[PDB]
C-alpha cells in the first residue's frame, strides 16, 4: 500500500506514455513515475500548456525537490502540494497539484493474441481498414482534381490560341476577299471560307471539350468534400475505441 | 562503388500528350500558320521538328495565301504544353513525342522577344519540373525579393570559380573525392607494411589507342605531383640523359600532367596525399592495385567549356514603433471560416483552436466559444493570450485549427509567422487558406507543419484580424537588445540573495554536475536542471557543448532572458559541426541560434562531411521561417562551389517538388541554382529526360492495362526501347547515382523487368570510358517506380556512417552501403551489386550435389568453393566481419523481418542486407547458416574460438555506435520534417534510445546487448521440409 497504490503513481510507464495522458489537459494535472535512472521518482506537472519534469530526490530516507528535504514518504510530499501551492518551491510555479491521473479509469489486463481476450478490438480493425481505404481514395481524388485544374488551364490557353487564329485570318482574308472580288474570282473565296469554317468549328469542339472537363471537375470537387465528410465522421470514433479498448 | 566491392584476396503525373501515355506511331497534327490558315499534317510520332516544319512549308504551298509566307527558316513553332504554358521550341532537333504537348497542334510565329538565350534558359524550367514564370507573377514580396537577393550568392560563387581561370574551374567540375583525415588507421596502414603502395599508371599513346603502363612503388602519402614525378623519372631512365637535365626535366613537367582514375571521371587535382583519396584507400581495402591514367593538363583544361553567367530579367522610412514599446497583451481576432467539410450527423460543433508557439509554445493556448451551427462558421471574437507583446520572441508564431475530440460524460490547420521576413509584427485583416490534416495525426494543432496560406484556394479559409497600433511595429535591433541585456545583468548583483531557482551569477566544485553535456539530445531535463543551467550560464562558456541544453532552459517567452541568451550566443566558443546540426532542427527556431550553427558549418564542415549529411541539411531547410536565410546561402554557395555537392543538392530538392507545402521554396532555390550552375544544367537536363521516359515507361507497365504475363510485358519493353526517341534519351548521360559514372549505350539483351512482385526495371549500360571494362566495370541500375525509397536511402546513409565510425577506431567491419536515390514521388534508382546472390539463391543451387538439396552447411560449402584453399581464410574473415556489422546495425536500427531473400553474399565472402523499407520496429537474427560459416565445424559452433572473436567484434561495435549516439539521434531528428511514416515525431526516435541503452551505464548496456545476443535463437530452414512456407 501507501505509495505503490496511489491513484497518481504509475511508476512503470515511460516518457511518451505520460505525454499522451497530459494532452490538452488543464493546468494542475500530474502524475508520479519511476525515474529513468533508478532520486528515484519523477513528478510530471502541467503548466502553461507544457509538461514539467520535476525530480524527487531520495537522500537518507527523505524526499523533496531541493536540499532542505523536509518530507519523508513521497505521499507526504505530494499530498502537501495538493493543499499548498507550489510557489514555496520556485515562485513562478504558483499552481497547485490539482488533478491526479488515477490508474483506475475503467479490469486487470496485460499479464498473460486473440487468446487473452474480443468484440470491439475487431471493430477497430474495421474502422481502421475503412479509414485507410477512404484516406487513399481521398489523396487520389485530390491529385486527380489538381490534374484537371491544370488541364482546364491548358484548354484556356489552347482556345486563346485558336481565337487568335481567326483574328489572324480576318486580317489577311479581308484584304484578299476584296482583292479577289476585283478579279471576279470567287470559289477561291470559297476555299478561303472553307478554312474559316473548319477553324470556327474547331473552336466549338475545344470549347466543349473544356466545358465537359469543367462539369467533371466540380462533380469531383463535390465527391472530394464527401470523402472528407465521411473521414471526419470516423476520426472521433476511432479514437473513442482506443479510449474504451486499451484502457 | 568503384569495383563492385569485389575483394581480391590473392594480393502531378506525366506522359506524352494529355490523357494518353503513348501517342500512336502516326498522328495528325494541326499547324496554325502565320497567314491565318490551319493545315493538318500527317506525322510520325518520332519526327523531329526540323522535318515537320520542312513538311509544313512544302504542303502549305497548296493552300490559300501561300504568298504571305516567309522562308522556312524565318519561323519557329509554339504550342501549349501539358503544364499549361506557351512554349517556344528553339531546339528544332527535338522529337514530336518529346515536346510535352497538351494537344497535337503547333503554331507558326516569328521569333519575338528576339532574345534567343534568355528564353532558351527554358532549360531551367525543364530541370526544375515547373515553368519559371509561374514565379514571375506570384505577388508575394518575399518571393520576389528572394529571387533578387539570392543572385549575390550566385555572383560570388561564379567569381570564386574564375579566380585562377583554368584550375579553379576544373576543381569545381572535378572536385577531389577525398577523406576528411590524412591520418591512416592502423589496420589499413598495416596492409602496406612498409608505408608504401604499388600503383599502375596508364598512358594512351599516338593515335593507335595503344596503352603503355608504368608500375611505380611509392609512399602512400605522396601528393599527385610526386607520383607524376616518379612517372617521369621512370620513363626518363630509358633515355639515359644527364642528371641536372634529369632534375630540370622533373622540375619543369610535374605540373604539366594530371592523374585520372581509370574508368570513371575522377581526378587527383589537389595536393592531398595519395591515400587520402577515397579511391586509393578503397584500393588498399579491396586488395586492388590503383590504376591511374596520366594525362596532359591542357587536354582536360581545353575540354571544360564554361563562362556564361548572366544576371536575369528580374534585376531592377515610415512610422515604425519598436515591439517593446507596445504596452498591451497579445490578442487575435477570429472572424469566420468559409466552410468546413462535416455533414452534421452530430453537431460536435466547430471551434477555432489557437496557440502561440516557438515549436514548444510561449503560452497557454485557447479556443473560441463552440459558437457554431456548422452551417455558419462565425465567431467574430478577440482571443486573449497571456503573454505580454514585448515578450514575443523573434520566431514567435500563431498555430491554429478547426477540429473535434468528443466529451465523455482534426478538420483543417494553418500556421502564421507573427513576424515578417522584414521584422514587421503582423497587423490588420488577414485571410488564411487551411491545410488538410496529416494521415497519422489527431493533435488539434500541428505546429511542426509549414507556415503560410495553402496555395490551393479551393479550401476552408479562415479570416483573422491582428491588432493595429498607431503604426508599423518592428522587432528591435540587436544593437538595442544588447543594451537591454547588459542593463539587466547589472541588476542581478544588486539583488539580495534571491530565493528563486533561476538565481545566481564563486561557483562550487559540485559543478561536476554539468557533465550533462555528455547526455544525449533527448535525455530531457528536469525543471531543477533548467533552473540550474540558466543560473550558471556564464560558467558554461567554458563547456561549449552544453549550448543546446542551455538553450532548452531559456524561457523564450521572457524578453529579459532571451536578450541575455543572444549575448552569450554572440560570442560562444565554436562547436563541432556534428553538434551544430542539432541546432538546425525544429527545437531551435530562433534565428540567432541558427546563425551560430551555420557559422560552425562555414568553418568546420569539410565538403566530404557536407556530402555525407546533405540529406539532413536539405530537410532542415523546411524549418527555416523565411525563404532568404543564412542556411540557404551556405548550401547554395557550396552547391555552386562543388559540382559533386551540387548534383545531389539538385536531386534532393527535385525529389520533393511534387510536395505542395515545399514546391515554392525548393523551386525558387532550384531556380537560382540552375541559373548559376553553368554547363552542368545541360547534363542535368539529360538526366531528367532519361528519368521521365523511364517513369512514363513503367507507368504503362504498371496501370495502362498492362498486367499480363511477364513475357508479354517483356515484348512491350523490347519494342519501346528500340524506338529512336528512347535510344536517344537513355544513352549517353551521367548516372544520377554517381555523376562520375558515364552511362553509354544500353545493352538491350541484359535489360529486363524483374519477375518479383514489384517487377522493377533492371537496366544495363556500357561504360564508355577508354579504360573501362578492361580495368573497371560495366554499369547496372534498378529503376524502381511505385515504392517510397527514402527509408532505404536513410538506412544506407546510416550504415555508411556506422562503418565510418568503426573503421576510424581501427575496428575493421565492412558494410555495403550501395547507391540509392529517390528522384521523385516514389521513384528511384538502386545500384546493383555484381557477383552477389541471396542466401536463398545459394541454397537453391546444387550445393555440390544437385537439384534443390541444401542444409545448413550449404552456405559455407558454397563459399569454400569460390575461395578454394589459402584465399579461404580471408573469405571467412570477410564474412565474419561483415556479418558482425549488419548484426549490430540491424539491431540498433530495429530493421526486422529479415530472411534469406533479404540477405546477400558475394563470391568473396562479404554479407549484406538489401531492401530495407521498414525502420524502427514499425529483434536479432543470426541464422545457423551464418554460425556455420563463422567457424567451419559441425553443430558445435556456439562455443568455438571463432564465435568468441565474432562476439567481441559485436560488443566492440555496439559500444562504438553507443559512444556516438548523438550523431544518430540528431540525424534522425533532422529528418522529422519530411513525410516518412516512421518519423513523424520524437517518440519514434525513442527506439534507438532504448536499443542503445542510453538511460543506463556503458556497463549495463554491454550487458543488455550481450543478453539480447546470447538469446538470439539460431537454426534455419533446410530441405528437411517446408523451407517454402515455413510449417511445423
Ligand atoms: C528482394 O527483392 C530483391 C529485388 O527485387 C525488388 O523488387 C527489390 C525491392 O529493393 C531491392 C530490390 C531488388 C531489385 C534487389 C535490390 C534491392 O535492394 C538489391 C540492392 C543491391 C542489389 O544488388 C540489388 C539491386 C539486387 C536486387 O535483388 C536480386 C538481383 O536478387
Amino acid at each position: 500500500m501507501s505509495l505503490q497504490n496511489a491513484e497518481w503513481y504509475w511508476g512503470d510507464i515511460s516518457r511518451e506514455e505520460v505525454n499522451e495522458k497530459l494532452r490538452d489537459t488543464a493546468d494542475g494535472t500530474f502524475l508520479v513515475r519511476d525515474a529513468s535512472t533508478k532520486g528515484d521518482y519523477t513528478l510530471t506537472l502541467r503548466k502553461g500548456g507544457n509538461n514539467k519534469l520535476i525530480k524527487i530526490f531520495h537522500r537518507d530516507g527523505k524526499y523533496g525537490f531541493s536540499d532542505p528535504l523536509t518530507f519523508s514518504s513521497v505521499v507526504e510530499l505530494i499530498n502537501h502540494y495538493r493543499n499548498e501551492s507550489l510557489a514555496q518551491y520556485n515562485p513562478k510555479l504558483d499552481v497547485k497539484l490539482l488533478y491526479p491521473v488515477s490508474k483506475y479509469q475503467q479490469q486487470v489486463v496485460k499479464e498473460d493474441e486473440a487468446v487473452g481476450k474480443h468484440e470491439y478490438n475487431t471493430q477497430f480493425q474495421e474502422k481502421s481498414r475503412e479509414y485507410d481505404r477512404l484516406y487513399e481514395e481521398y489523396t487520389r481524388t485530390s491529385q486527380e482534381i489538381q490534374m484537371k485544374r491544370t488541364a482546364i488551364e491548358a484548354f484556356n490557353e489552347t482556345i486563346k490560341i485558336f481565337e487568335e487564329q481567326c483574328q489572324t485570318q480576318e486580317r489577311y482574308s479581308k484584304e484578299y476577299i476584296e482583292k479577289f472580288k476585283r478579279e471576279g474570282n470567287e470559289k477561291e473565296i470559297q476555299r478561303i471560307m472553307h478554312n474559316y469554317d473548319k477553324l470556327k468549328s474547331r473552336i466549338s469542339e475545344i470549347i466543349d471539350s473544356r466545358r465537359r472537363l469543367e462539369e467533371d471537375l466540380k462533380k469531383q470537387a463535390a465527391e472530394y468534400r464527401e470523402i472528407d465528410k465521411r473521414m471526419n465522421s470516423i476520426k472521433p470514433d476511432l479514437i473513442q475505441l482506443r479510449k474504451t479498448r486499451d484502457q | 562503388s568503384y569495383y563492385h566491392h569485389h575483394h581480391h584476396h590473392d594480393y502531378p503525373s506525366s506522359g506524352e500528350l494529355w490523357g494518353i501515355h503513348l501517342m500512336p506511331p502516326r498522328i495528325l497534327v494541326e499547324c496554325l500558320l502565320p497567314n491565318g490558315m490551319i493545315v493538318t499534317l500527317e506525322c510520325l510520332r518520332e519526327a523531329t521538328l526540323i522535318t515537320i516544319k520542312h513538311e509544313l512549308f512544302k504542303e502549305a504551298r497548296k493552300y490559300p495565301l501561300h504568298q504571305l509566307l516567309q522562308d522556312e527558316s524565318s519561323y519557329i513553332f509554339v504550342s501549349v504544353t501539358q503544364e499549361a504554358e506557351r512554349e517556344e521550341f528553339f531546339d528544332e532537333t527535338r522529337r514530336l513525342c518529346d515536346l510535352r504537348l497538351f494537344q497535337p497542334f503547333l503554331k507558326v510565329i516569328e521569333p519575338v522577344g528576339n532574345r534567343e538565350e534568355k528564353i532558351l534558359n527554358r532549360e531551367i524550367g525543364f530541370a526544375i519540373g515547373m515553368p519559371v514564370c509561374e514565379f514571375d507573377m506570384v505577388k508575394d514580396p518575399e518571393v520576389q525579393d528572394f529571387r533578387r537577393n539570392i543572385l549575390n550568392v550566385c555572383k560570388e560563387a561564379v567569381d570564386l570559380r574564375d579566380l585562377n581561370s583554368p584550375h579553379s574551374r576544373a576543381m569545381y567540375v572535378y572536385p577531389p573525392n577525398v577523406e576528411s583525415s590524412p591520418e591512416l588507421p592502423k589496420h589499413i596502414y598495416n596492409k602496406l607494411d612498409k608505408g608504401q603502395i604499388i600503383v599502375v599508371i596508364w598512358v594512351i599513346v599516338s593515335p593507335n589507342n595503344d596503352k603503355q603502363k608504368y608500375t611505380l612503388k611509392i609512399n602512400h602519402d605522396c601528393v599527385p605531383e610526386q607520383v607524376i614525378a616518379e612517372a617521369i623519372r621512370k620513363k626518363t631512365r630509358s633515355m639515359l640523359l644527364s642528371s641536372e637535365q634529369l632534375k630540370l626535366c622533373v622540375l619543369e613537367y610535374q605540373g604539366k600532367y594530371i592523374l585520372k582514375v581509370c574508368g570513371c571521371d575522377e581526378y587527383f587535382l589537389e595536393k592531398y596525399p595519395l591515400s587520402q583519396y577515397k579511391y586509393i584507400r578503397s584500393c588498399i581495402m579491396l586488395g586492388r592495385m590503383p590504376n591511374l591514367m596520366l594525362m596532359a593538363k591542357e587536354s582536360l583544361y581545353s575540354q571544360l567549356p564554361m563562362d556564361c553567367f548572366t544576371m536575369p530579367s528580374y534585376s531592377r522610412e515610415t512610422s515604425t514603433k519598436s515591439l517593446w514599446v507596445i504596452n498591451s497583451a497579445l490578442r487575435i481576432k477570429i472572424l469566420c471560416a468559409t466552410y468546413v467539410n462535416v455533414n452534421i450527423r452530430d453537431i460536435d460543433k466547430i471551434y477555432v483552436r489557437t496557440g502561440i508557439y516557438h515549436g514548444g509554445e510561449p503560452l497557454c493556448d485557447n479556443v473560441n466559444t463552440q459558437r457554431v451551427p456548422c452551417s455558419n462558421p462565425r465567431w467574430n471574437e478577440w482571443l486573449n493570450y497571456d503573454i505580454y507583446i514585448p515578450d514575443l520572441p523573434r520566431a514567435a508564431r500563431l498555430c491554429l485549427s478547426i477540429c473535434s475530440v468528443k466529451g465523455r460524460k482534426p478538420l483543417a490547420w494553418g500556421n502564421i509567422n507573427l513576424f515578417d521576413y522584414t521584422d514587421t509584427l503582423v497587423s490588420g485583416k488577414m485571410a488564411l487558406n487551411l491545410w488538410p490534416v496529416p494521415h497519422g495525426l489527431e493533435d488539434l494543432l500541428n505546429p511542426i507543419g509549414v507556415t503560410g496560406s495553402n496555395p490551393n484556394k479551393e479550401t476552408p479559409c479562415l479570416e483573422l484580424e491582428f491588432d493595429w497600433f498607431s503604426s508599423v511595429v518592428k522587432f528591435p535591433d540587436m544593437s538595442v537588445i544588447e543594451e537591454h541585456a547588459n542593463w539587466s545583468v547589472s541588476r542581478e548583483a544588486g539583488f539580495s540573495y534571491s530565493h528563486a531557482g533561476l538565481s545566481n551569477r564563486r561557483e562550487n566544485d559540485k559543478e561536476q554536475l554539468k557533465a550533462i553535456s555528455t547526455r544525449d539530445p533527448l535525455s530531457e531535463i528536469t525543471e531543477q536542471e533548467k533552473d540550474f543551467l540558466w543560473s550558471h550560464r556564464h560558467y558554461c562558456v567554458t563547456i561549449p557543448e552544453i549550448l543546446p541544453k542551455l538553450l532548452l532552459s531559456v524561457k523564450w517567452n521572457s524578453r529579459d532572458e532571451v536578450a541575455q541568451m543572444y549575448c552569450l550566443v554572440k560570442d560562444w566558443p565554436p562547436i563541432k559541426p556534428e553538434q551544430a546540426m542539432e541546432l538546425l532542427d525544429c527545437n531551435y527556431p530562433d534565428p540567432m541560434v541558427r546563425g551560430f550553427a551555420v557559422r560552425c558549418l562555414e568553418k568546420y564542415l569539410t565538403d566530404d562531411k557536407l556530402s555525407q549529411y546533405l540529406i539532413q541539411l536539405v530537410q532542415v531547410l523546411k524549418y527555416e521561417q523565411y525563404l532568404d536565410n543564412l542556411l540557404v546561402r551556405f548550401l547554395l554557395k557550396k552547391a555552386l562551389t562543388n559540382q559533386r555537392i551540387g548534383h545531389f543538392f539538385f536531386w534532393h530538392l527535385k525529389s520533393e517538388m511534387h510536395n505542395k507545402t515545399v514546391s515554392q521554396r525548393f523551386g525558387l532555390l532550384l531556380e537560382s541554382y540552375c541559373r548559376a550552375c553553368g554547363m552542368y544544367l545541360k547534363h542535368l537536363n539529360r538526366q531528367v529526360e532519361a528519368m521521365e521516359k523511364l517513369i512514363n515507361l513503367t507507368d504503362i507497365l504498371k496501370q495502362e492495362k498492362k498486367d499480363e504475363t511477364q513475357k508479354v510485358q517483356m515484348k512491350f519493353l523490347v519494342e519501346q526501347m528500340r524506338r529512336p526517341d528512347f535510344m536517344d534519351a537513355l544513352q549517353g548521360f551521367l548516372s544520377p547515382l554517381n555523376p562520375a559514372h558515364q552511362l553509354g549505350n544500353l545493352r538491350l539483351e541484359e535489360c529486363r523487368i524483374m519477375s518479383s512482385a514489384k517487377r522493377p526495371l533492371w537496366l544495363n549500360w556500357e561504360n564508355p570510358d577508354i579504360m573501362s571494362e578492361l580495368l573497371f566495370q560495366n554499369n547496372e541500375i534498378i529503376f524502381k517506380n511505385g515504392d517510397d525509397l527514402r527509408q532505404d536511402m536513410l538506412t544506407l546513409q546510416i550504415i555508411r556512417i556506422m562503418e565510418n565510425i568503426w573503421q576510424n577506431q581501427g575496428l575493421d567491419l565492412r558494410m555495403l552501403p550501395y547507391g540509392c536515390l529517390s528522384i521523385g514521388d516514389c521513384v528511384g534508382l538502386i545500384e546493383v551489386v555484381r557477383n552477389s546472390h541471396t542466401i536463398m539463391q545459394i541454397q537453391c543451387k546444387g550445393g555440390l550435389k544437385g537439384a534443390l538439396q541444401f542444409n545448413s552447411h550449404t552456405l559455407h560449402q558454397w563459399l569454400k568453393d569460390k575461395n578454394k584453399g589459402e584465399i579461404y581464410d580471408a573469405a571467412i574473415d570477410l564474412f565474419t566481419r561483415s556479418c558482425a556489422g549488419y548484426c549490430v546495425a540491424t539491431f540498433i536500427l530495429g530493421i526486422g523481418d529479415r530472411h534469406n531473400s533479404n540477405i546477400m553474399v558475394k563470391d568473396d565472402g562479404q554479407l549484406f542486407h538489401i531492401d530495407f523499407g521498414h525502420f524502427l520496429d514499425h529483434p536479432f537474427v543470426l541464422t545457423q547458416d551464418f554460425l556455420i560459416v563463422i567457424s567451419k565445424g559441425a553443430q558445435e559452433c556456439t562455443k568455438t574460438r571463432e564465435f568468441e572473436r565474432f562476439q567481441e567484434m559485436c560488443y566492440k561495435a555496439y559500444l562504438a555506435i553507443r559512444q556516438h549516439a548523438n550523431l544518430f539521434i540528431n540525424l534522425f531528428s533532422m529528418m522529422l520534417g519530411s513525410g516518412m511514416p516512421e518519423l513523424q515525431s520524437f517518440d519514434d526516435i525513442a527506439y534507438i534510445r532504448k536499443t542503445l541503452a542510453l538511460d543506463k551505464t556503458e556497463q549495463e548496456a554491454l550487458e543488455y546487448f550481450m543478453k539480447q545476443m546470447n538469446d538470439a535463437r539460431h537454426g534455419g530452414w533446410t530441405t528437411k521440409m517446408d523451407w517454402i512456407f515455413h510449417t511445423i
